């Protein structure tokens, strides 16, 4: 008369819990998503022997803990994050190697910071992190998406910033290998550093890797400073600036195109073979790279 | 002490902060001299992006330094 169901707030400890048949999950569990579903008012029904429950009302000290070391959250922001994860049901289309999303509630900014993670190889810390990364890789990734959101102050159906995606994905990764050497010369005199992490493999200013090789020149209060890496130690490189309308700098792998004004729309294109121009799921082969550039990856190897 | 900050539309800001001031705080300022509120700013410092949380002095931010103020873009 009681289907055996296992319980969890962050997908590493579970208990076994029994429900009714015929109860509302919610009366005995709370709030829980089961397949990533919300479930808290479905029926028990056998079909949901042995599943996985995650639970996510009346919060010990304990489970917030365990919650902080698998997800990164606290409590509002993972109620954010099984909000978003009941909202965001946007199709996902398969192009050859890589995956794209339905235009959907202005999601474009989302569409070619995921085409452009896609290229990478990252590892993350935090368990949930990890797991839906992998479930990411695999096309699957509106687990991922959800976390990114919920970790960010993105807000659902408005239109923002795809590098403020990639650098909430970023921040989560493991980068401890990752440095860079920067020398600055100016009027002022000449000051080294080494830059670590996430501020290793991304620089704003420029979307040319050669500028950083060679050095650009910046405000400064004596007028101008050059900018000059020394020495690359990253797996990958992303050059971000404001939109322009230049030539895509060479070696570059993919860049993410920003057109229109206050509020505009994204699309984005791939240089292998040149050029794969992605805009929400469509793919055309082009024969030229045009468009308001804003962010260009480069990778090592 | 005295920060600058260098707009999109060639503009140099004045602040006065302390190293102590947090990005967060410098942003409000900001919003006070240019009404720009700040979760649409973004901050940089010679390419390096600055977190909300961080303070000046953590960014080794002295005085009289240069930061590059943009807008986040909007893009759906
Ligand atoms: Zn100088």
């Amino acid at each position: 008369n009681k289907v055996d169901v296992l319980c969890t707030v962050d997908g590493v400890n579970f208990r076994s819990c029994c429900v009714a048949e015929g109860e509302v999950f919610g009366k005995t569990l709370g709030s829980v998503f089961c397949d990533g579903i919300n479930v808290t008012k479905v029926r028990c029904s056998a079909i949901y022997k042995g599943k996985v429950f995650f639970q996510y009302s009346d919060l010990s000290e304990a489970d917030l803990v365990a919650v902080k070391d698998a997800f990164g959250f606290d409590e509002p922001q993972l109620l954010k994050y099984y909000t978003m994860l009941g909202m965001c049901k946007w199709p996902v289309v398969v192009c050859g190697n890589y995956f794209a999303f339905k235009q959907s509630n202005n999601n474009s900014y989302i569409n070619v910071a995921c085409l452009m993670l896609q290229h990478l190889s990252l590892k993350f810390p935090k368990w949930q992190w990890q797991e839906a990364w992998n479930e990411f890789r695999s096309g699957k990734p509106l687990r991922f998406v959800s976390l990114v959101l919920a970790k960010g102050s993105f807000k659902f159906n408005e239109p923002s910033d795809s590098i403020d995606f990639m650098r909430v994905v970023l921040r989560e990764a493991d980068l401890s290998g990752a440095t860079c050497n920067l020398e600055f010369v100016c009027k002022c005199g000449v000051k080294q550093e080494q830059r670590k992490g996430v501020d290793a493999v991304m620089h704003f200013g420029t979307l040319d890797k050669g500028d950083l090789v060679r050095g650009y020149n910046i405000a400064c209060t004596c007028g101008s400073k050059l900018v000059h890496c020394t020495q690359f130690n990253v797996p990958f490189l992303i050059c971000s600036n404001t939109p322009e309308g230049r030539k895509l700098p060479d070696d570059v792998v993919a860049a993410n195109i920003f057109t229109g004004g206050s509020v505009g729309h994204y699309t984005h294109v791939k240089c292998k073979p040149k050029y794969q121009l992605y805009d929400a799921c469509n793919v055309n082969k082009v024969s030229e790279a045009k468009g308001n550039f804003t962010d260009c990856l480069y990778l090592k190897n | 002490m005295q920060i600058f900050v260098k707009t999109l539309t060639g503009k140099t800001i004045t602040l006065e902060v302390e190293p102590s001031d947090t990005i967060e705080n410098v942003k409000a300022k900001i919003q006070d001299k240019e009404g720009i509120p700040p979760d649409q700013q973004r901050l940089i410092f010679a390419g390096k992006q600055l977190e909300d949380g961080r303070t000046l002095s953590d960014y080794n931010i002295q005085k009289e330094s240069t930061l590059h103020l943009v807008l986040r873009l909007r893009g759906g």
